């Protein structure tokens, strides 16, 4: 199928996103008051890209269906 | 009291949190004089709830807020949905009369003992490295964006699960009514023996994960005797 592999490799892509994100969280979790910006930001990414993952996920399903 | 509870509460808004407290007043009341099963707080940028909500409501819905915990629970609820409050760590104990929980795009480390009722439990995007048992009634389960390196015994019932984008080492055995599964970008390099059970009409994808060769020609010979659809990667 066409949209399966470019599919993956957004997937490829977000994932290694998250994994940057979560090291990132895990940096700045030393509770400093002034990592706090950073880490908010850290975590709204790692989100973000979960999310990303959840959606591309669904469409990636349907691609599946042949 | 659920009045004055609730006007205290918007009267103790924290600064420009007060419009929205105002609206959620609004809805609450419309709740309880108007019996409206469903309270729905919108993203007012809540950073907390009335220590009581409406008794009578059958269905919550919690968005995008601040908040950091829970109220107590009406024991009536049906309906639970919190998302996208990345401070909340933690559920309140659950009613036993609980059927949907949707918990996801928060910060929750654990899970309480779940309700026996709960038919269907979504939890994605959270911190949860374990889950606890799970009710026999469940359905559908989605623990898919979390850190879970294992999932506990899986009831006769479910229909879906996905636990897909997480650390998971191995599989539990499953039941033959498993219509979906989605595990992908996890730890597995076996499967368990249950899965040549499935029906022929079930959904797998195993995508993502480091497998083996003899897991691999396991799948393909499985395949070959089955028809079953499987994802390899």
């Amino acid at each position: 199928l066409s949209r399966v592999a470019g599919l993956e490799k957004q997937l490829a892509i977000e994932l290694k996103v998250k994994q940057g994100a979560e090291n990132m969280i895990q940096t700045y979790s030393n509770g400093s008051t002034k990592d706090r910006k950073l880490l908010l930001t850290a975590q709204q990414m790692l989100q973000d890209s979960k999310t990303k993952i959840d959606i591309i996920r669904m469409q990636l399903r349907r691609a599946l269906q042949a | 009291e659920y009045d004055a509870v609730w006007s205290k509460w918007e009267r103790d808004a924290p600064a420009g949190e007060s419009p929205g407290r105002a609206a959620v007043v609004q809805e609450m009341r419309d709740c309880l004089n108007n019996g409206n099963p469903v309270l729905n707080v919108g993203a007012s940028g809540l950073t907390t709830l009335p220590d009581r909500l409406p008794p009578h409501i059958t269905t919550l819905v919690i968005p995008d807020n601040n908040l950091t915990s829970l109220p107590e629970l009406p024991e009536g609820l049906r309906e639970l949905e919190v998302s996208g409050n990345l401070q909340l760590t933690s559920l309140p104990s659950l009613p036993q009369g609980l059927q949907k929980l949707w918990a996801y795009n928060n910060w929750l480390a654990s899970l309480p003992t779940l309700p026996p009722g709960l038919g269907d439990l979504a939890v994605s995007n959270n911190q949860l490295t374990s889950l606890p048992e799970m009710p026999p009634a469940l359905r559908e389960l989605r623990v898919s964006g979390n850190n879970l390196t294992s999932l506990p015994a899986l009831p006769s019932g479910l229909q879906k699960l996905w636990a897909y984008n997480n650390r998971l080492t191995s599989l539990p055995e499953m039941s033959p009514g498993l219509q979906e599964l989605d595990v992908s970008h996890n730890q597995l390099t076996r499967l368990p023996q249950s899965l040549t059970g499935l029906s022929s009409a079930a959904r797998v994808y195993l995508d993502g994960n480091p497998l083996s060769v003899r897991t691999l020609q396991a799948l393909r010979d499985i395949i070959g005797h089955s028809g079953i659809r499987i994802h390899f990667d």
